[PDB]
RNA sequence: CCAAAGGCUCUUUUCAGAGCCACCCA
């Protein structure tokens, strides 16, 4: 088509633009000013590609991180345990947090949280002496979606920062609980991924806060936080027209990419998984 | 040593192609150096990032005789 | 010399678009 031949034009015209003159363009057509000039110049160049341009997109995004025992120093061979399981719902029309699900979970191993893991995440040993186990908070988690109607009546997808809340803690939380990985949860969408091929800057969710001049609102390693503030920066990465996508698997308890190339990927409703 | 490859080369000059093809290409060698942007060299050994980096600040280059 | 360059891969949106790996996740 035609018209995209003007876009690439513009694109490159965009290119050579300086901070303040992107700046400049995207007050002036009243858009968010604040990033850091690549998050501007993606976010300009989407404003025009959109003007110059004129679903099968997810209903919902559930944004999901977990919080898991852990130990000074950070050791590679560590078995973490789940204690803190947090759903944020981010309804990708109306672009807001619709609703919110947390519960702590009472590692069967671990059971006492060292004291690093104490002042990291803040989750006290009250508070996961008095939770509940895996499996009962992910029976109790599965319901809440089905009450939300997901996977039925609306298209969703789950979304994490990084690989890791799916390939790593929940596969091995599921291992260690003894129950067989959940199919709804074998895709997923990572974000960190996803800002990094759109505005083409590692990765912490305080540096993708930063980068794009936004300040994060809650305590830190606070799985529901944390989670509220990805969906903070997904939100903000739709508005700049990103069309973020289920781009990870697990295949074979095995970390795999997901094409770009393939049709927008739809995730099963939720289903407690069986035992063994 | 040098580029042997022939599906490297092969996927090098395409990309000079279409370069050599837009009409700033023409209207440069019609009139024409230091600053004259300078074709990338296929044989030359270079990596993914550096041959695709030359041969986009190539095509940015020849449109001098454009926007 | 210079210039280019994290290692790679796809497309005429090629003044341009897209992706994989690595890095990162408590």
């Amino acid at each position: 088509d035609p018209v995209y031949k003007e876009i690439a034009i513009t694109n490159g015209c965009i290119n050579r633009m300086s901070k303040e003159e992107l700046r400049a363009k995207l007050s002036e057509f009243k858009l968010e000013t604040r990033g850091v000039k690549d998050v501007l110049k993606k976010r300009l160049k989407n404003y025009y590609k959109k003007q110059k341009l004129m679903d099968s997109y997810y209903d919902y995004i559930c944004i999901i991180d977990f919080e898991a025992t852990c130990e000074e120093g950070n050791p590679p061979e560590f078995v973490h345990e789940i204690i803190e399981f947090p759903v944020v719902l981010l309804n990708t029309h109306t672009l807001e947090i619709e609703d919110t699900f947390q519960q702590y979970v009472r590692p069967e191993i671990n059971t006492q949280l060292s004291d690093f893991c104490i002042s990291l995440t803040g989750i006290t040993q009250d508070q996961v002496d008095r939770a509940d186990t895996f499996p009962q908070v992910l029976k109790k988690v599965i319901d809440w979606m089905k009450l939300k109607e997901l996977g039925t009546k609306y298209k969703y997808s789950l979304l994490t920062d990084g690989s890791w809340d799916m390939s790593k803690f929940l596969n091995i939380q599921c291992q260690l609980s003894r129950l067989k990985y959940p199919p709804f949860a074998k895709k997923w969408i990572n974000i960190r991924k996803s800002y990094g091929n759109f505005y083409k800057v590692q990765t912490k969710l305080t540096i993708m806060l930063e980068k794009l001049g936004m300040d994060y609102d809650g305590r830190p390693h606070c799985g529901l936080d944390d989670s509220k503030n990805i969906a903070r920066i997904a939100v903000r990465m739709l508005q700049d027209g990103c069309e973020l996508r289920i781009n990870e698997k697990m295949h074979a308890g095995q970390l795999m990419s997901v094409s770009s190339s393939l049709p927008i990927e739809g995730t099963p409703p939720p289903q407690m998984p069986h035992f063994r | 040593d040098f580029e042997t490859d022939e599906s490297v080369l092969m996927r090098r000059q395409k990309q000079i192609n279409y370069g050599k093809n837009t009409i700033a290409y023409d209207r440069y060698i019609k009139e024409v150096p230091g600053i004259h942007p300078k074709t990338p060299n296929k044989f030359k050994k270079y990596s993914r990032r550096s041959w695709d980096q030359q041969i986009k600040l190539w095509k940015v280059a020849l449109h001098f005789w454009d926007p």
